[PDB]
């Protein structure tokens, strides 16, 4: 997904989906999106509940991405807090 | 079948969903995260999504609403002081959309304690009559004997 702009509701379906390599998939594709700069908040609750406390890299370092670039911006999964879903099981 | 297992810290919630799991009593430390688990019973494989209640970890739960088919409140019935903190809580979990149509399986537990309040007790304290746009069911429980454990699995499988 090179631009393209209006695909996020298939994204949603991606990140959960019980197939890990589909999560990352997704959770790859909103980056590449943002950074071009395109939709992404609607996502929020799929991306953020997979991945939270694991030690398992991948999926972790693939929001540890995702916050950089937009944290502050989406909210549907996140809201406003001081531990919020970026770090809260991030510690 | 999807569930969500939540309640304030202390309340048990690790307790029973690994007596559910293993059939132990184990040695738990609060959680700062979820545990999730998958348990068996009777040609039914719940998923446990057992969700940490310290604040922190509170402030996360909505991320788990979503595809949630039944959710357990775990109330500790010993502890008064933190009841009116679950029935705010629990009150406006029932308002969250992503719950909307999800069964409401409240466990009152340590009912093994001598001052527990009762089931009907808690009933009153966290509003529970007053739900009627879903399924609800209140069981008194005991996680470490496992008493009303499965009887809450029977009654969710009914939903």
């Amino acid at each position: 997904m090179d631009s393209e702009p209006p695909s996020e509701i298939s994204l949603k379906n991606d990140l959960e989906k019980g197939d890990v390599k589909s999560k990352t998939e997704a959770l790859k594709k909103v980056i590449i999106m943002i950074l071009n700069g395109e939709k992404l908040p609607g996502l929020l609750m799929t991306i953020i509940r997979f991945v939270l406390p694991l030690q398992d890299h991948t999926i972790k370092k693939l929001l540890l991405v995702f916050w950089e670039i937009v944290p502050k911006t989406t909210p549907d999964g996140r809201l406003l807090h001081e531990m919020i879903l970026v770090c809260d099981a991030y510690r | 079948m999807r569930i969500l297992m939540v309640g304030l810290d202390g309340a048990g919630k690790t307790t029973v969903l690994y007596k559910l799991k293993l059939g132990e009593v184990i040695t738990t430390i609060p959680t700062i995260g979820f545990n999730v688990e998958t348990v068996q019973y009777k040609n039914i494989s719940f998923t446990v999504w057992d969700v940490g209640g310290q604040d922190r970890i509170r402030s996360l739960w909505r991320h788990y609403y979503r595809n949630t088919e039944g959710v357990i409140f775990v109330v500790d019935s010993n502890d008064r002081s933190r009841i009116g903190e679950a029935r705010e809580v629990m009150q406006r979990m029932l308002n969250e959309d992503e719950l909307r149509n999800a069964a409401w399986l409240v466990f009152a537990n340590k009912q093994d304690l001598p001052e527990a309040m009762s089931a009907a007790e808690i009933t009153e304290k966290l509003g529970l009559h007053s739900i009627r746009n879903r399924p609800w069911f209140i069981q008194a429980t005991c996680a470490t004997s496992g008493e009303g454990l499965y009887e809450g699995l029977e009654w969710l499988s009914n939903s």
